[PDB]
């Protein structure tokens, strides 16, 4: 159940994550639909991600 | 604007102030003359790029300021009809467009 990024992503608000394609993720919470919190595996930094940037590994 | 669109979700009182905010920072948006065609061009980048649903960005009826219907959202128009956009923290604290009128909120 972890996944990785497809694009880049610049966030602009600090509740988003910005994200490099190539990034990896732990996926906190799928239950507020389709903006997804998620820890990345290269910074350790959590944040709410759009879900279809993203895909299974 | 070629990166490809993010889900939508609800502008909140705190997406309003955080993109306020940002907007002030990276500068362009303050001492910027409004036309409803810049209003909605402004609209639809942020929607393409953030996802909220281009329906919150409306102003109280001429003539004088313009204060935003969504709280939160600390840009108002000034005056000199030749409208700018200027920002107001005040806002963020104050719902002002509900108090001058409060018809948009029933």
């Amino acid at each position: 159940t972890l996944f990785v990024a497809l694009y880049d992503y610049e966030a602009w608000t600090e509740d988003d994550l910005s994200f490099h394609k190539g990034e990896k993720f732990q996926i906190l919470n799928s239950s507020e639909g389709d903006w997804w919190e998620a820890r990345s595996l290269t910074t350790g930094e959590t944040g709410y991600i759009p879900s279809n940037y993203v895909a299974p590994v | 604007p070629v990166t490809p669109q993010v889900p939508l979700r609800p502008m909140t009182y705190k997406a309003a102030v955080d993109l306020s905010h940002f907007l002030k920072e990276k500068g362009g948006l303050e001492g910027l003359i409004h036309s409803q065609r810049r209003q909605d061009i402004l609209d639809l980048w942020i929607y393409h790029t953030q996802g909220y649903f281009p329906d919150w960005q409306n102003y109280t009826p001429g003539p004088g300021v313009r204060y935003p219907l969504t709280f939160g959202w600390c840009y108002k128009l000034v005056p000199v009809e030749v409208l700018e956009w200027r920002f107001d923290s005040r806002l963020a604290f104050h719902h002002v467009a509900r108090e001058l009128h409060p018809e948009y909120f029933k």
